[PDB]
């Protein structure tokens, strides 16, 4: 049963390094070259570059042979990325992959589940959550939004996972002030408004913050 | 290096029609010395590391469905969804392995193909509790409408707004294929608390005329 685990998620500032992992299983390690592959947000992935496992030399992307160095441990089963002088635009998920021949000259059958690193200069930090208060066709939406946080991720339910019909959580977005800000909206009768309570449950693990805000509307 | 190309960019299609995506690549992937084209097909859903459909250019991965198939020669590629079902909407890929570096296409975006459906807009105000924080966010919700592409346009007091919103779209929804947009559009409280009249204009297929909605600062 081939196996591929990837290091967890990384938080690190600009011009620092990081160092990825993946740890493989299930098949014989030195037979297969390893690739790593990252991805921007909403982009295409982009081969950073391959290891021959049983001899341990390397060839990488000319816009990264600058900074990356991949790297092997035969009994440990594992591979290694790292990644030097990091940059925001270096914010990815990184991927390792099992090649299909000892050489690179073949497709990836194999992904790895993916390792997030973020590149910012922001620090950890929880967030503000205000209502978006419902207003008296024949339904209304109201909902919450969870602002200034970083890193992601973020969690939103509503009345601790009993209202799910019509719940549209939003992807978050990125602010100038390298903070994250993120919307959980939903479509309720207007006949509902004074009677039904309306809870959002925000969960950011990052910052330990656990947050429950009734929606009501505004005076 | 080899440049890889995908068209189109998006594709819509309907229930158990027929998909097709096409790959150019900037020089050829055959090998006369092995009589192979090295050439992959690879699925994303969001969140999920990509799993090939094809390789070879024209084998199909085992496990992957048979309305998969793959053809094409040397620079020109295809994949094809013979009968889109629900759970191929996706972003697709293609991969040349012919030499490294691995390349990979910008990836096509394919999803269900539905009658159009206009958006229902509500605005939100800022809450007073984000107000004492100096800072002002109202928001724009688009509900439940297809296709994808809609223009949102912030005017306070009239004169259009430029360079402070942000926007956020969800994924195509599962039960009944539309789109949701929210839009956030920040003030300070100082600039808030200087003009009257905030207003999202929408302009989308199904709206035969662009819906404004709006309020009062002092509703």
């Amino acid at each position: 049963q081939v196996q591929l685990v990837q290091s967890g998620a990384e938080v690190k500032k600009p011009g620092a390094s990081v160092k990825l992992s993946c740890k493989a299983s299930g098949y014989t390690f030195t037979a297969y070259s390893m690739h790593w592959v990252r991805q921007a947000p909403g982009q295409s992935l982009e081969w950073l570059g391959w290891i021959n496992t049983a001899i341990g030399n390397t060839q990488y992307s000319q816009k990264f042979q600058d900074r990356v160095t991949i790297t092997r441990d035969t009994s440990a089963r594992t591979s290694y990325m790292e990644l030097s002088s990091l940059r925001s635009g270096d914010t990815a998920v990184y991927f390792c992959a099992r090649g299909a021949s000892w050489d690179a000259r073949g497709w990836s059958g194999y992904w790895g589940k993916g390792t997030l690193v973020t590149v910012s200069s922001a620090s950890t930090k929880g967030p503000s959550v205000f209502p978006l208060a419902p207003s008296s066709g024949g339904t209304a939406a109201l909902g919450c939004l969870v602002k200034d946080y970083f890193p992601e991720p973020v969690t939103v339910s509503w009345n601790s996972g009993a209202l799910t019909s019509g719940v549209h959580t939003f992807p978050a977005v990125l602010q100038s002030s390298g903070l994250y800000s993120l919307s959980s909206v939903v479509t309720v009768p207007s006949s509902s408004l004074g009677t039904q309570t309306y809870i959002c449950n925000v969960n950011h693990k990052p910052s330990n913050t656990k947050v429950d805000k009734r929606v009501e509307p505004k005076s | 290096d080899i440049q890889m190309t995908q068209s189109p960019d998006s594709l819509a299609v309907s229930l158990g029609e027929r998909a097709t995506i096409n790959c150019k690549s900037s020089q050829s992937v055959f090998s006369s010395s092995t009589n192979k084209n090295y050439l992959a097909w690879y699925q994303q859903k969001p969140g999920q590391p990509p799993k090939v459909l094809i390789y070879w250019s024209s084998t199909r991965e085992s496990g992957v469905p048979d309305r998969f198939s793959a053809s094409g020669s040397g620079t020109d590629f295809t994949l094809t969804i013979s009968s889109l079902q629900a759970a191929d909407v996706a972003v697709y890929y293609c991969h040349q392995y012919y030499t490294a570096p691995w390349t990979f296409g910008q990836g096509t975006k394919v999803e269900i193909k539905r009658t159009v459906a206009a958006p229902s807009v509500f605005i939100f105000p800022p809450s007073d509790e984000q107000l004492k924080s100096g800072t002002a966010s109202v928001v724009c919700l688009l509900n439940n409408f297809y296709p994808r592409e809609a223009k949102v346009q912030w005017k306070v007091d009239n004169a259009l707004q430029s360079g402070n919103s942000q926007e956020s779209v969800t994924e195509q929804d599962s039960k009944d294929s539309t789109y949701s947009l929210s839009s956030t559009l920040t003030l300070s409280k100082a600039d808030y608390e200087k003009h009257k009249v905030y207003a999202c204009e929408v302009t989308h297929q199904g709206l035969s005329s662009p819906v404004t909605k709006s309020f009062n600062r002092g509703e």
